[PDB]
């Protein structure tokens, strides 16, 4: 396994899910029933949309958006009244990768907040983002289609999935896209619910680095079989995203 | 949609 440096922390690029990332998601409607409320305050990105949009970042890349996307929420969401339409205007999109920081402290311009929080909702409605305090999407398969579809990159992005390939092979290919200064999108679900995030380095000991999409919360190495941030789990024991993964590769532009 |  060769050494790579940890991609995105070279570039400086730590996301969240919440503020100022999440200015322009949905603002929650209802208090589900048996819970406290969150009316009034912005859904979160969704961990789908924050790992792909600091792979984007990486890239600074498209300066135009290619095509509209639009959904329709779960009749089942409990903070939205249904139906519930989400629509974003991609197509007309100009991203200005100079406003689109690497990170924000806060003391950022209302401008490059609204840049990161404009990126982060598209890319969460263009992978059909089930909005709410947590927000989850099915993640991969439609990552791989937004990429191309939407956002312009290279007819060599697409999907992966664990149970097609032997160890050896599915980390030859998460090594090789590390050799080419490609930061992949990987996901996983177990004990501790499903999560995604981004692998942009390796140690050469078989150990990956990983960027967990929580501002650097829980970020270093980890093996492929063992993705399990000790921010996540109460009481005391263990899990992490260790069945059914897949990953997004071939990420590069046009 | 569980990936979150």
């Amino acid at each position: 396994q060769p050494v790579v440096k940890s991609l995105l922390n070279s570039k400086g690029i730590h996301y969240n899910q919440g503020n100022p990332y999440n200015l322009l998601t949905p603002v929650i409607e209802k208090v589900k029933p048996g819970e406290q409320s969150f009316v009034g305050q912005h859904a979160a990105t969704g961990c789908v949309a924050t790992a792909t949009a600091q792979i984007m970042k990486y890239h600074n890349y498209p300066n135009k958006g290619l095509k509209d996307y639009t959904y329709t929420l779960s009749s089942n969401n409990p903070y939205f009244n249904h139906p519930k339409n989400l629509f974003a205007a991609i197509s007309t999109r100009q991203y200005n990768w100079n406003n689109i920081l690497p990170t924000y402290s806060g003391r950022e311009s209302n401008v490059q907040k609204m840049a990161i929080s404009e990126l982060m909702a598209d890319v969460g409605i263009s992978v059909d983002m089930d909005y709410g305090p947590s927000s989850g999407s099915a993640g991969s398969s439609r990552v791989q289609r937004a990429l191309k579809e939407n956002f312009g990159y290279n007819q060599s992005v697409h999907q992966i999935n664990r149970s097609d390939f032997s160890k050896q092979d599915w980390e030859a290919q998460i090594d090789k896209e590390l050799s080419q200064n490609q930061p992949v999108y990987y996901q996983g679900v177990g004990k501790v619910g499903g999560h995604a995030f981004v692998i942009d380095g390796a140690d050469g000991r078989n150990f990956y680095h990983v960027n967990w999409g929580w501002g650097g919360v829980s970020d270093g190495f980890f093996r492929l079989d063992a993705l399990n941030p000790s921010a996540l789990g109460t009481g005391g024991g263990a899990g992490g995203f260790n069945g059914y993964q897949s990953a997004v590769v071939g990420i590069k532009p046009l | 949609a569980e990936i979150x």
